[PDB]
């Protein structure tokens, strides 16, 4: 079973 | 601003999670997911809702919220 994974995505 | 948390599923079922801001083009999203499955962005066609979501729309624009739902497929014929 694949683990969490959050990605955090910054602005511009 | 603040974040969202999105989640992305693909054709095999396997989910990324995203926090975003509300303000955010979703074009980071789709590079940094296309990145961590090792394909070209542009194989690849991200829906909200079922509907094609455009580099430049935001989690606003949309109407997008806290845990909401991308599914990711394979681009098609066409436009």
């Amino acid at each position: 079973e694949a683990e969490e994974r959050v990605v955090v995505i910054s602005s511009s | 601003g603040e974040y969202i948390k999105l989640k992305v599923i693909g054709q095999d079922s396997s989910e990324i999670h995203f926090k975003v801001k509300m303000t955010t083009h979703l074009k980071k999203l789709k590079e940094s997911y296309a990145q961590r499955q090792g394909v070209p962005m542009n194989s690849l066609r991200f829906l909200f809702e079922g509907q094609r979501i455009a580099d430049n729309h935001t989690p606003k624009e949309l109407g997008m919220e806290e845990e909401d739902v991308i599914e990711v497929y394979q681009e098609q014929t066409g436009g």
